[PDB]
RNA sequence: CUCCGCCGGCACCUUAUGAGAAAUCAAAGUCUUUGGGUUCCGGGGGGAGUAUGGUCGCAAGGCUGAAACUUAAAGGAAUUGA
């Protein structure tokens, strides 16, 4: 036999270093922390990595409008990775400082109503998580070993610091999504090569 | 410096309030497990389950989270089944739901059975 | 609720929360309520979904997360 | 004229919506007044105080008047709105405004024998603002409202007919008071009462029902 | 699990750290029962060899002191 | 109002801490009140160190180094500039 | 004392934006282009402008700038960037793991898997 | 000396879902949805910890401790200015 689809996550993923988390264990995210190493840094479960992909996954695919949904990162490895995830979901991509308000201030030029907000990291996205929580607005966010898990429905525990494991995670994410949406047939093959998503240093 | 009964529902309300899913209780006693068979037949808990490994003893209660309040009135007042009224209103939220505990020689048992049984008693505390 | 002649005399039955029970009220903009999607087979998507409903207090806590995890463990 | 700016005042004004608690009931923020006043039609407002602020200055003190404006229909919903601005005109006009946005819903019930139209508040409910509380208890049909001037304004709004109020704290804070008051007026749907112990049936939020027209 | 971890009477269900063990010297082929936390010095009764050394904690064994719990 | 949590000292579990002599005035204060600077200063400024090395007979001679601790009370240390008025905000930096 | 104002620096961005390839080095010509392209009040002010869109073309022409979006720079951003390698990079030939990253394998039940390997 | 766990201490940091007039407080929390046990103690500001009686002390003084009268504030936390 051959490897089934989580199998084929679980390989690249591992190459992605995504089970790397860090030194500290949030005690919110010690549910998934497997083990922690002789040099003291955890070890994140990719086992429960996998579901919460696919959790977050159907959630994605029920918003029937996905220009509603919304993808956020804060730190520059995010940039290229959420950029390419938006234009093949659909959703609606705010790259780089997010600009206070624009949840909440209707008057604002920038401003929005999204019914969903894909995040890269809580620590260093907090702006956003802050002001959806007074929108009514889930939000799903990557959460690595030491996020503060407060107003996040679904975290995804997996290495959210290093430039492969960010472009990986939205690459694997964003395969779940259109699998569910038909646009690409049962069969693994997308032929959107996996390094697209990981940002380039000029 | 123990005087149970408020150590357990105090232990209730604090995991209730909270949210969780269950609480442990590590002192138990008769007089505490009556208490939670009037709260649970009356819809308030659900099953509770007794540990002996000898001593006091422990129970854990599972709590469905449609308590909102369960208090001790130490300090047991006397109580004729014709004052039931004025505690009922002083101490419950409505004429509606809430129940008095009141320990009786016809046994631990709510007001309202009280009534009806025609039995006055010493007051525990009050669910609602 | 009910008058005793069989009307119905609440506006408004609220929500509540699916993992404390709690009543989700008007003006409690940290509530979210979450569709998760059903597959079914080849293809793997159509319009059925669950729903559940989540506290301004549960999300506060942070146990937002590991409550949708242990209200999805469900099957059916 | 209008031309909203919301999702929700979008909705509303293409008139998909006949009353506010189908928005009450997935807790959406109303950020336009428009929205509450087409949907809510008798709709009354008073101002109950005006009251001037001032900050020193190097010149001198810049007085400001703050508007308390109570509104609301006399059947379950009441809004309170404050605003301080220079002119007290035009702080009773942002006042309306806030007031509007602000409309929550308030459940009632009977004293003892659910009969006829539901006249108390459904049980003990109080609220805090400050160093003021105000407690509320049911009261037999028919009682009158006994309470002061101020909760008493509010609670009329709120259309109930018979209540036993109690107060401490600094009451002549009419801020404090009158916010109080709507803390427990707000709450009233805060109570989990053995009626409402049903599990609840979700339906989708309107930014999910109607999402094509979107 | 981690009932293990817990303090001794904060268990579920309070069970004692402490447990008894069966120690042979090398002078004396005989077969002696200490307790784990002795508190007294136990000379094998055959070659009065002394056998265990108390200490704040577990009694200590010495060379030549093979032991099984029992 | 109370300014500080610690109470302008660090003392914890204790009754009674002795006190110092100031450096600069000779006012009594806790030891754990006052400002402890340990001092490594040169013999001379580097404007002659090379004039007094062209001296040293023996090859090698490094010029010593005084140290001392100086203590100093809560006037004289602001007085000095030794530590300044700082914000509110600022005023929880132990760095 | 020569700071350029909010007026000057802001038009100069501007007026870069809707005609990059019809400006120059020169000032005069600059000058007499932005001249041309616009109905303003002084000559004073023209020459500040125009020399707030001179050097700044020097800076244009030498790096990257600021929030002037020039089209023959940011397709061809867009252009590098939409790029991909003659295959990934993140390939799965030799995966160096940990015992413990191992044991996590094995509780998920990987413990054998293409190219995972104890160090 | 390094890592992990338990028990008991002196504390610290981050945060409310908490409380508070607030400053702040993980105990000043589990309070009008008000009840674990118990001791001491306050009732606007002064007069006053004064007078007097008692009592203890070598003394200095300690403990107990009013009244007549007077007065609309005194006071607490925080804000803007100067
Ligand atoms: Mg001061
Ligand atoms: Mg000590
Ligand atoms: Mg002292
Ligand atoms: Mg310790
Ligand atoms: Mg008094
Ligand atoms: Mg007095
Ligand atoms: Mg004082
Ligand atoms: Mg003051
Ligand atoms: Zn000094």
């Amino acid at each position: 036999r051959a490897l089934s689809q989580k199998e084929q996550d679980i390989q690249m993923m591992l190459a992605a270093d995504v089970h790397l988390g860090t030194k500290n264990c949030d005690f919110q995210m010690e549910r998934y922390a497997y083990k922690r190493r002789s040099d003291g840094i955890y070890i994140i479960n990719l086992g429960k990595t996998w579901e919460k992909l696919q959790l977050a996954a159907r959630v994605i695919v029920a918003i029937e409008n996905p220009q509603d949904i919304i993808v956020q990162s804060a730190r520059p490895y995010g940039q290229r990775a959420v950029l390419k995830f938006a234009q093949h979901t659909g959703a609606n991509a705010i790259a780089g400082r997010h600009t206070p308000g624009t949840f909440t201030n209707q008057m604002q030029t920038s401003f929005s109503e999204p019914r969903l907000l894909i995040l890269t990291d809580p620590r260093t996205d907090h702006q956003p998580i802050k002001e959806s929580a007074l929108g009514n607005i889930p939000t799903i966010a990557f959460c690595d070993t030491d996020s503060p898990m407060r107003y996040v429905d679904i975290g995804i525990p997996a290495n959210n610091k290093g430039r492969n494991s960010i472009g990986c995670l939205y690459w694997l994410l964003a395969r779940m999504v259109l699998q569910m949406r038909g646009t690409i047939l049962p069969g693994h093959k997308w032929d959107v090569m996996v390094d697209l998503f990981f940002y380039r240093d000029p | 410096g123990r005087r149970i009964l408020n150590d357990a529902l105090r232990t209730m309300v604090n995991a209730e309030r909270r949210g969780k899913a269950t609480a442990q209780l590590q002192p138990i006693s008769g007089v505490m497990i009556s208490f939670l068979n009037i709260m649970k037949h009356r819809g308030y808990i659900k099953n509770f389950e007794v540990f002996d490994p000898h001593r006091v003893g422990k129970i854990t209660v599972e709590l469905q989270g449609r308590i909102k309040d369960c208090k001790a009135l130490t300090y047991r007042q006397d109580l004729r089944a014709t004052e039931i009224e004025k505690y009922r209103t002083r101490m419950l939220p409505t004429r509606q739901w809430g129940y008095v505990v009141v320990t009786t020689p016809n046994g631990v048992l709510d007001h309202e059975e009280a009534i009806r049984q025609n039995v006055g008693g010493q007051v525990l505390g009050y669910f609602h | 609720m009910q008058n005793e002649v069989g009307d119905m005399v609440d506006l408004y039955v609220p929500r509540k929360c699916s993992a404390t029970n709690r009543i989700i009220t008007a003006k409690d903009h940290a509530s979210v309520q979450i569709n998760i999607g059903h597959v079914d087979e080849n293809g793997l998507y159509d319009g059925r979904f669950t729903t559940f409903a989540l506290s301004g207090f549960v999300r506060a806590q942070g146990d937002a997360d590991g409550s949708l995890d242990r209200l999805w463990q469900k099957r059916k | 004229k209008w031309v909203p700016v919301t999702k929700l005042g979008r909705l509303v004004k293409e008139g998909r919506f006949t009353k506010m608690e189908e928005i009450y009931l997935h807790s959406l923020p109303v950020k336009e007044h428009q929205i509450v006043e087409t949907l809510c039609p008798g709709l009354k407002d008073e101002v109950m105080k005006i009251t001037p602020v001032q900050k020193q200055t190097r010149a001198g003190q810049r007085t400001r008047f703050k508007a308390f404006v109570v509104v609301g229909d006399s059947n379950g919903h009441v809004g309170l709105g404050v605003k301080c601005a220079k002119e007290v005109a035009t702080a009773i006009r942002g006042a309306i405004i806030l007031a509007k946005l602000s409309i929550v819903p308030v459940r009632r019930g009977y004293w003892g024998n659910k009969i006829g139209l539901p006249h108390t508040v459904p049980c003990k409910v109080t609220g805090k603002c400050g160093s003021v509380t105000v407690r509320m208890v049911p009261a037999p049909r028919g009682s009158g409202i006994v309470a002061a001037r101020v909760p008493k304004k509010v609670l009329q709004f709120a259309g109930i007919d018979d209540v036993f109020t109690s107060s401490r704290g600094s009451t002549k804070t009419l801020g404090n008071f009158v916010k109080a008051t709507f803390d427990c007026l707000m709450k009233t749907y805060g109570f989990l009462t053995p009626d409402f112990w049903r599990e609840t049936t979700f339906t989708k939020a309107p930014y999910q029902e109607f999402t094509d027209i979107l | 699990e981690l009932e293990k971890l817990k303090h001794k009477k904060k268990r579920l269900v309070q069970s004692p750290n402490s447990f008894f063990m069966d120690v042979k010297c090398q002078g004396c082929f005989n077969i002696t029962t200490v307790f784990s936390h002795s508190q007294t010095v136990v000379v094998c009764p055959g070659c009065q060899t002394v056998l265990c050394q108390p200490t704040g904690g577990k009694a200590r064994l010495t060379e030549g002191c093979s032991f099984r719990r029992k | 109002t109370f300014k500080r949590r610690n109470g302008g000292r660090n003392k914890h579990g204790r009754g009674h801490v002795k006190y110092i002599r100031c450096s600069n005035c000779a006012k009594c204060c806790p030891k754990d009140k006052a400002i402890k600077r340990f001092l490594v200063r040169n013999i001379v400024e580097q404007a002659a160190v090379r004039d007094v090395q062209e001296a040293c007979v023996h090859d090698g001679y490094v010029l010593p180094k005084l140290y001392a601790k100086v203590h100093h009370c809560v006037s004289c240390a602001i007085h000095a500039h030794i530590v300044r008025v700082r914000s509110r905000e600022n005023r929880r930096n132990r760095e | 004392g020569r700071v350029r104002t909010k007026t000057v620096k802001k038009t100069s961005r501007q007026v870069i934006e809707k005609y990059y390839s019809r400006m120059t080095l020169d000032f005069h010509t600059n000058k007499k282009v932005l001249e041309e392209v616009s109905i303003l009040q002084s000559k004073r002010l023209r020459n500040k402008v125009a020399g707030f869109t001179t050097h700044l073309m020097r800076r244009i022409q030498r790096g990257p700038v600021r929030g002037i979006s020039l089209k023959l720079q940011e397709e061809e951003r867009e252009r590098r960037m939409d790029f991909v390698p003659e295959k990934s990079a993140l390939e799965v030939d030799e995966i160096r793991v940990d015992k413990e990253t191992m044991d996590m394998l094995a509780f998920l039940g990987m413990a054998d898997l293409p190219g995972v390997e104890r160090a």
